[PDB]
């Protein structure tokens, strides 16, 4: 149901890429493949298994996981989020097809990844 | 006006402790040092920044690289990304705990003035802050 | 001989930092270069009074003029007016601040003069290149280098412009709609940063 070299699963197209890029490039690269393609995203374990079926960690669709957080001081100090710019490490999520455990690591890291989309 | 070993600034008392503890034990420890005591809170764009900065530099009687402060990620989740890069909301998660960095600390370089989020279970020295008794 | 009624005759090290991203077209990058040539026209250029440096930054940086270059103010103005249009996809403010910090001001051999970095921003660098942004802005502040963010257009990194104006009291921001305001605001900017340098 999908293009050449890609793989199909539940109306969705996947494809591992043995190319070393940082999260943002991996993500962008995916989007430049097909209209509607992103870094793989797991909405259930099953979906993960199929991706495993396709170093040690691959980029998945989770970006800037810390700066998208809410912050609070232990003494309830009041602050203006506008002042908290890039305050936390810029980190992204990489998967380990083996144990299937996700690692939150620096987005600048170079990891192989998997793209995904729907026809 | 502040107690023994504590420094004072804009109305409060500050103290650097070398004892290395995880973020949560450091927070509890500071609350027992005084009524209204907590891991130091810092107004990002202020002079309290350099005060606390100097306090830790000329006291960090160790080569430690971090000093816990009272700021912490507030979300209960292990990572605060609501949706994936596609758009799908996040619900199924499988994040490795030892990888979550929700507790903040002062960084050594530039003199403990820059913040950095770390893995809370980590043990670091800290700065306490309580209002004058 | 001073070309205009304004001739900042103070002790100053002024560093012009120009966005080299495609966010500015080739024609727009021209107005900006013209803006730079003007400031230089309203400064007293020479190793004694005002010293200038001109940098075009992209993912990396290209320095056309350094503070120690010994050249007539006319030559330097010619050089700046000949700065090649980069048009790169990225203009890293972080990296050009790092360059300003660790190279342009590697050593501070002119303590008697004010050190200013005029950051002419027209874009937003990828978040992954900003880890050390604050670190560099802070490093700059310790060496008494004033950073004056000049936002140009709807793509300038407002968040960074804002943060910078904060980090240090002297750091003041100038936000503009386009490069058409550079001259509409040239005199205020020159006057402002000239009153930050010693007599």
């Amino acid at each position: 149901d999908c293009p050449p070299d890609w793989s199909s699963y539940e109306g969705h197209c996947y494809r591992f890429f043995k190319e070393w890029m940082h999260w943002d490039d991996a993500e962008e690269f995916c989007t430049e493949q097909q209209t509607g393609a992103h870094l793989v995203s797991f909405q259930s374990k099953e979906e993960a298994d199929f991706v495993r079926s396709l170093g040690d960690v691959v980029w998945i669709g989770l970006s800037d996981v810390w700066n998208k957080c809410r912050f609070e001081w232990t003494d309830g100090m009041e602050f203006d989020y506008d002042d908290y710019y890039l305050i936390a490490e810029y980190e992204c999520v990489a998967s380990k097809p083996t144990n299937n455990k996700w690692w939150i690591i620096p987005c600048t890291r170079f990891k192989n990844f998997v793209c995904e989309f729907q026809a | 006006d502040c107690p023994s070993g504590w420094s004072s600034y804009e109305g409060n008392c500050y103290k650097f402790f070398q004892q290395k503890m995880n973020w949560a034990d450091a927070e509890r420890f500071c609350s027992e040092q005084a009524k209204g005591g907590h891991l130091v809170s810092i107004k990002i764009y202020s002079k309290e920044k350099d005060f606390v900065g100097d306090l830790v530099t000329k006291n960090i009687q160790s080569s430690d690289l971090y000093a816990w402060i009272g700021l912490r990620v507030e979300n209960k989740e292990k990572q605060c990304s609501s949706e994936w890069s596609d758009g799908s909301s996040v619900s199924y998660e499988n994040v490795v705990e030892r990888t979550v960095k929700k507790c903040f600390a002062l960084e050594k370089d530039l003199g403990f003035v820059l913040w950095i989020n770390l893995y809370c279970a980590q043990k670091n020295p800290f700065v306490c802050k309580s209002p004058p008794p | 001989p001073p070309l205009h009624d304004f001739y900042c005759s103070r002790l100053l090290d002024l560093v012009f930092l120009l966005d080299g991203s495609s966010r500015l077209s080739e024609a727009e990058f021209e107005v900006l270069k013209a803006f730079v040539v003007d400031m230089m026209e309203r400064l007293r250029v020479s190793q004694k009074w005002v010293r200038v440096a001109v940098v075009e930054y992209h993912d990396g940086s290209h320095a056309y003029i350094g503070l120690k270059d010994r050249k007539r103010p006319s030559e330097l103005r010619r050089i700046a007016s000949q700065v090649k249009y980069a048009g790169s996809q990225v203009a890293s403010t972080s990296e050009v601040l790092k360059y300003t910090l660790f190279q342009i001001f590697s050593k501070i051999d002119r303590p008697e003069a004010s050190r200013i970095a005029l950051l002419l921003m027209a874009s937003q660098e990828p978040q992954r290149m900003s880890r050390n942004f604050v670190r560099y802005v802070q490093g700059l502040k310790k060496k008494k280098v004033i950073v004056i963010p000049v936002g140009i257009g709807p793509h300038a990194n407002l968040k960074q412009i804002r943060l910078i104006e904060k980090q240090a009291p002297e750091n003041k921001a100038f936000v503009l709609s386009s490069v058409d305001e550079l001259e509409q605001q040239r005199d205020e900017i020159v006057s402002y940063l000239c009153d930050l340098a010693p007599e």
